């Protein structure tokens, strides 16, 4: 339902957590890719 | 920065580029802000995992506008120490703030200058200006010229409808337009959100996180500096 609340992942060099509303909250660093 | 325009040299004299050096290049990965001649303010997640007392290959660049041309005001100074908030939460981004101590002092001039803090507890309001060298669309390209965007603040309660009640802490501040299209993005982390409701420019937020960038209904989320002013003053020597 996009994700389960409390899951974590990486998106390239950024870190993400699944919010209570089911979306990925991700940091905003620049990644050398 | 998504939906912005080009900055001018000296327009944002407090803006820093936070860079890591590798073979063949210096890589911008975060923004930062000048607090005083020896200290920068950035996000905690920009430094988590570093060798805090002996950081290697990290530097700031002050007086920068266009990364692809040396215009003469750039000041590159290596970072000598990182002071990460000791209650930083790497997952949920509570207390997402760090200081960078520089190995030497910045030279202040028209193009290089501190940004004032608010008073502890001040409530920022009005349109605010977010700046950085982040991507210009989600998943997009990065500009060589510093970008600026104006966005309104979104109340914590309104933002919690998007992200969840406990996901937005009071010590976070949200900014964006309901229709989307204006936001910070990847590479803007750690840089400034500047307000001016006191009649003068001050640092109201630090770029932190969001769902994507510039999406309708998903404002950017920032560390709210007025919750951490006493922390900053206690830790910047
Ligand atoms: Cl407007
Ligand atoms: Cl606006």
């Amino acid at each position: 339902q996009e994700c389960t609340p409390g899951q974590t992942k990486k998106q390239d060099c950024n870190t993400c957590n699944c919010t209570p509303t089911g979306v990925w909250a991700c940091t905003r660093k620049g990644c050398p890719p | 920065i998504v939906g912005g325009t080009d900055a001018t040299l000296g327009e944002f004299p407090y803006q820093l580029s936070f860079q890591e050096t590798f073979i063949g290049f210096s890589f911008h990965f975060c923004g930062a802000s000048i607090y005083n001649e020896n200290y920068a303010i950035t996000a905690g997640h920009c430094v988590y995992g570093d060798d805090y007392e002996n950081p290697s290959g990290l530097q700031i660049v002050a007086g920068e506008l266009d990364m692809s041309v040396n215009e003469g005001s750039e000041q590159i100074i290596t970072v000598s120490k990182i002071i990460l908030h000791e209650n930083f939460d790497y997952n949920l981004l509570d207390n997402d703030i760090s200081l960078l101590k520089l190995s030497g002092s910045l030279t202040f001039n028209d193009n290089v200058a501190p940004i004032a803090l608010p008073e502890q507890g001040h409530t920022a309001t009005g349109d605010v200006i977010v700046t950085g060298w982040g991507t210009t669309s989600e998943g997009g390209n990065t500009p060589d010229v510093l970008q600026k965007v104006t966005v309104p603040l979104v109340s914590d309660e309104d933002c919690r409808a998007d992200y969840g009640a406990d996901e937005i802490l009071d010590s976070m501040i949200c900014a964006g337009v309901p229709e989307g299209g204006k936001d910070s993005c990847q590479g803007d982390s750690g840089g400034p959100l500047a307000a001016s409701d006191t009649g003068s420019t001050y640092l109201a937020g630090i770029v932190s996180w969001g769902y994507g960038c510039a999406r309708p209904g998903y404002p950017g989320v920032y560390t709210e500096v007025s919750y951490h002013v006493d922390w900053i003053k206690a830790n910047a020597v």
